[PDB]
């Protein structure tokens, strides 16, 4: 069992995140290529993303693919996708594992111009909107205001 | 995925046996998920089996 | 409160590298917890190395740091230790042990089948690494088969994501 | 498989005592099922013909025919469910913890009922009461679930509008004129033969009730 | 850091891994780990 | 709307239309009786709007079949507008009530003449209204298996008849309003109620509750009987995923449809239709799911009763979902002063902001016809 | 012939791999006042661009 591999990945894929998947192989000398792929689960039919990676002593037989799950390519609807296949394919091995996915992507920092307001006031409010990559997300955002009784009062 | 065929007549009295398998299996990639779950059997002592 | 203090670990792994000085840190806290910083604390420990030879350690003593709250300890455990379990108690002489808050904790070795390990020379430097400095960590695989282990591989991960990956070769120095 | 007194690999040679040679008879298998009959029953038959009985051999045993209902998969059966033995519960099932502390269903006011019953209502959910057929709402008909599980209980109560056509154990002794009456209207209690057994010969719902004789609704003699 | 095992090390590191080298992360699950650093 | 459970027919609707060959035993009747209800089901519209997973049912084939069904069902009317399955057979109030139910549905394409319906109803009520119980079957003790269903034991067996006739009458009533028939309804409901108070065996309770859900939906004893039905429900899971009813040791095994599985499927379809009349979508859901499983596979006894009543319930559910689907363009204005505001209340925008009713005028609120339900409040603050 | 398709599909590492792509799109079309965020020489079938 000298010829072996490790593919390592985040515990959970974030939807829309650019996820960097790294691969190392051992007991190989002939340089060869592998593909790391993210595929629909369970049917593996649709492929969300794929990365060709080349392995050689020139790379000390190490490489990574950057793979991503653009949110519209998921089927969506009432049942969001809970799980996705991570796959690796080579001349020497093929394997796939059921990764979990999460739609928790980035940060929405609400900032209200004060913590206390009288009646007969208007709040100024703004939201800082950042990716998982901490870049400005440039996404549509919605606010919902709940009274102390838990009654929804406004959405914008 | 299972594929089958049927005997049209048996051999007997020392005729040629049918020789070929009546059932073939092929590894699919399934469409659905399994809906199985373990039985809790309430209080009863669950053997490790 | 008669037992107003409470105690917890901070940043401690509960995993042992044998022979390497194993650091322990504790934060004393109150009900409505602040960093008390002024409490004496002491440590008592028991160990196992092989075939369950139960070996007790000598106790140790630290003050809490007045600013950090941290009481710190380091144990020069046996080169062959397999598990440690221990108690930490408030040693404030004005509080009896029914009042001097105390806790018990267990740590366990990496349990390699191949007796094959990869320890790091990290003290757990308490001070935040400044951006744009070069980190240097020497890394020490130890194994029956180190001659085989041409290189170790490293990954630096931030948040959810791998951000650096690479390879770290064996010198002729072994 | 060979009868005792015959041997060889397929029972081919008889012992000297063996009698009644070429006695035969055993079942053939069933037909495929018939098309469904007038009563939507299918059937199949087996002919006792493999072999036909001979020389006093038995008729092929048992029932020569089967008959069965005709039945089909009506609904979209997309997959077999895992269904277990003794799976049901009665209403005896233990109530959930309700640890989310959403409000339990309120008791409606007297002469009130809930339009939309549920086991639990969300915080900020509101429930509508309505009055029974004989009753009218006075007050604000909604309760609103607060974060502590209380109900913002409105002042609403359902007042009596009307008195129904009264029911007491005797048949007849009553008028068909209406199923419902305003308060203070008469009720005619008309005896079929002009007699009175108990209570007033003619009475009225006194707002609260008729206060009638409960034991005997004018059991007049005939 | 650290871990009871290779699989435990990777899981606590927030990774998972595919390997033929006689280990798998399916031994562990997303427990509500809530230690303090 | 909440949870929507997509219970639908298989491709077997082709069979349910093309049903087992027309002929004697009124195999013809048993074949066309599902046709009317399949028609009604598709008149949810969706299924005519979209069959595209499979080759379409030809709409003109359906219209033909419906017309032929009406032609057949006329053949079973007695001269006196009673009904007999045989042309010279004994007149039956049972079959009359069945016909009246069917003939309530068809009118969108083929109305039956109201006179003939009135004559049928008049004959039924005038001959067989009774002082206590009602509509005792006139002259046919011989049951029919696949058209009929198990009668009760003699004790309050009138419950079944009263309920069944009531159902058919109510479905015909909108095409023959007659005050004497209304009176017969009131009487029948009173008797069936007074006989349901002792909780006769649960099938009678379920069918009576379904009859009562056509009547005064807020009658206190009706609501008590519904509470009894609810106490008799069976469920799976602490939050019920499935709900159904068993009686008469139907907890025995049945790997095939049979009289006991029939009893189960009908009693559950009746509890379903009762709760659908209470609009009780949240309670209906686990019933729809349990029905969808077809557990007790093949269904009922494959009677025309169990299948008809199941597909009726599923149709009603399919209707109710689209009913609750929210689209309601509210407009609000003062009476003498001008318009105040408009809310495009929609599933995607289900909650507009509260609005200050500044002006000292009477306030009128209304909406386009639209769809679904809303609640609108005004509150007043005064310093006293 | 059921093998030549199906098992090659299921266990491609078991067979000769023409792993490197052989079919490609043209270069992605330009936007007004915009660009493809990642340039590249090769655009295999099924590749996304953003």
């Amino acid at each position: 069992q000298e010829q072996t591999y490790v593919i390592s990945a985040p515990k959970i894929f974030r939807v829309g995140a650019s996820e960097n998947i790294v691969i190392q192989v051992y007991g190989y000398t002939e340089a060869f290529d592998a593909t790391i792929s993210i595929k629909s689960y369970p049917d593996k039919k649709f492929s969300y993303s794929s990365g060709h990676v080349h392995l050689s002593s020139e790379n000390k037989f190490q490489n990574s693919a950057i793979l991503t799950i653009q949110p519209k390519q998921l089927p969506g609807g009432q049942n969001p996708v809970s799980y996705v296949y991570l796959e690796v394919v080579s001349k020497h091995f093929s394997k796939s594992k059921r990764m979990p996915i999460t739609y928790d992507n980035g940060f929405l920092f609400i900032h209200t111009d004060k913590p206390v307001y009288t009646p007969d006031q208007s709040v100024k409010v703004r939201v800082y909107s950042l990716n998982d990559d901490l870049k400005p997300a440039k996404r549509e955002t919605v606010l919902t205001f709940i009274d102390p009784e838990g009654s929804e009062v406004d959405m914008v | 995925q299972s594929k089958v065929r049927s005997v049209l007549r048996p051999s007997q009295f020392g005729g040629q046996p049918c020789t070929a398998p009546l059932v073939a299996f092929q590894p699919c990639i399934p469409s659905k998920l399994c809906k199985i779950e373990e039985a809790d059997c309430k209080n009863k002592f669950r053997c490790d089996s | 409160v008669l037992s107003p203090y409470k105690l917890n670990l901070v940043a401690t792994p509960l995993f042992l590298k044998p022979g390497i000085p194993y650091p322990i840190k504790v934060q004393v806290k109150d009900s409505l917890d602040q960093l008390v910083g002024g409490v004496p604390v002491t440590l008592n420990a028991q160990t196992i190395d092989v075939n369950q030879e139960t070996s007790d350690l000598d106790p140790s003593k630290s003050v809490t740091r007045v600013d950090d709250g941290v009481a710190s300890f380091v144990l020069n455990l046996p080169s062959g230790v397999t598990v440690l379990e221990f108690n930490v108690k408030t040693d404030a002489p004005d509080l009896p042990e029914e009042n001097q808050a105390r806790e018990g904790y267990r740590a366990i070795a990496y349990s390699s089948l191949s007796q094959s390990y990869l320890y790091i020379d990290w003290t757990d430097n308490h001070k935040a690494l400044l951006v744009g400095e070069h980190l240097n960590i020497i890394v020490t695989p130890k194994s029956p088969y180190i001659d085989k282990i041409t290189h170790y591989n490293y990954l630096i991960l931030s948040k959810g994501k791998i951000i650096h990956f690479g390879t770290r070769e064996k010198f002729s120095d072994a | 498989v060979c009868q005792s007194g015959t041997y060889g690999e397929n029972c081919e040679k008889q012992s000297p005592d063996y009698k009644s040679n070429a006695v035969d008879g055993q079942w053939g298998c069933w037909s495929s099922w018939s098309t469904c009959d007038a009563t939507y029953k299918r059937s199949r038959t087996r002919e006792c013909n493999n072999p036909a009985p001979q020389r006093g051999g038995k008729r092929c045993e048992g029932e020569k025919r089967q008959e069965e209902d005709c039945t089909f998969s009506i609904m979209e059966n997309n997959g077999q469910p895992c269904i277990n033995d003794d799976e049901e519960m009665k209403e005896v099932d233990l109530p959930e913890i309700e640890a989310d502390s959403g409000c339990p269903q309120p008791v409606p006011p007297e002469n009130g009922f809930i339009r939309n019953e549920k086991q639990l209502y969300l915080v900020g959910e509101d429930v509508e009461i309505s009055c029974l057929t004989g009753f009218e709402t006075v007050g604000y008909q909604y309760f609103r679930c607060l974060p502590d599980g209380t109900w913002r209980q409105g002042d609403v109560e359902c007042q009596r509008t009307e008195c129904i056509k009264p029911v007491v154990q005797e048949v007849l002794t009553i008028t068909p004129f209406q199923r419902l009456y305003r308060i203070g209207e008469s009720i005619e209690l008309t005896c079929p033969k002009g007699f009175v057994v108990a209570g007033p010969s003619r009475y009225t719902c006194q707002g609260n009730s008729w206060t009638p004789p409960i034991s005997n609704s004018l059991t007049c003699e005939k | 850091g650290g871990g009871l095992n290779n699989a435990n090390v990777f899981h606590l590191a927030g990774l998972t891994f595919l390997t033929n080298a006689n280990a798998d992360d399916s031994q562990e699950n997303d427990e509500p780990c809530k230690e303090i650093l | 709307v909440g949870e929507i459970l997509s219970a639908v027919l298989s491709q077997e609707g082709i069979n349910i239309l093309t049903h087992l060959p027309k002929g004697s035993a009124e195999a013809e009747l048993m074949s066309v009786v599902p046709v009317f209800y399949v028609f009604h089901y598709l008149e949810t519209g969706n299924h005519w709007n979209i069959f595209h997973s499979d080759p379409l049912i030809e709409k003109q084939k359906l219209k033909k079949k419906l017309k032929e069904g009406m032609l057949s069902i006329m053949s079973y009317r007695n001269a006196d507008y009673s009904y007999s399955v045989w042309k010279g057979g004994s007149a039956s109030t049972w079959l009359t009530a069945f016909a009246l139910r069917v003939l309530g549905q068809v009118n969108k394409y083929v109305e039956q003449n109201q006179n003939s319906i009135c004559n049928s109803l008049l004959w039924l009520v005038e001959n067989y209204q009774l002082d206590n119980g009602s509509f005792k079957e006139n002259s046919q003790y011989q049951p029919i298996k696949l058209q009929g269903t198990l009668p009760v034991e003699a004790r309050e067996n009138s419950l079944y008849l009263t309920a069944f006739t009531v159902i058919g009458i109510r479905k015909a009533f909108d095409i023959c309003p007659l005050v004497k028939i209304d009176t017969a309804l009131i009487k029948a409901d009173n008797f069936l109620l007074e006989n349901t108070l002792p909780a006769q065996s649960t099938f009678t309770l379920a069918i009576s509750a379904y009859a009562l859900s056509l009547g005064d939906k807020t009658h206190p004893q009706f609501r008590s009987i519904v509470s009894a039905l609810k106490r008799e429900a069976l469920v799976k899971g602490n939050p019920p995923i499935y709900r159904f009813w068993k009686d008469n040791l139907q907890h025995k095994d049945s790997s095939v449809p049979n009289t006991g599985t029939a009893r189960m499927v009908e009693t559950t379809a009746y509890a379903l239709l009762t709760s659908l009349n209470l609009k009780d979508i949240n309670y209906v859901n686990p019933v729809i799911k349990w029905l969808s499983e077809e557990q007790r596979y093949g269904g009922g006894f494959y009677s025309t009763q169990d299948t008809i009543n199941a597909i009726e319930g599923l149709t009603e559910y399919s209707l109710l979902v689209k009913q609750l689907r929210l689209s309601m363009d509210i407009d609000v204005s003062y009476k003498h002063k001008g318009a105040l505001h408009n809310y495009k209340m929609t599933d995607k925008n289900f909650l507009g902001r509260p609005v200050e009713v500044l002006l000292n005028d009477d306030l009128i609120v209304s909406t386009g016809f639209g769809s679904g339900l809303a609640t609108v409040h005004v509150t007043t603050v005064v310093h006293k | 012939d059921e093998e030549l398709e199906h098992l090659r599909l299921l266990e491609p590492h078991c067979f000769p791999l023409s792993l490197v792509p052989t079919e490609f799109c043209p270069s992605p079309p330009a936007l007004k006042d915009g660009f493809v965020q990642d340039e590249g020489t090769m655009f295999p079938v099924g590749k996304n661009v953003v």
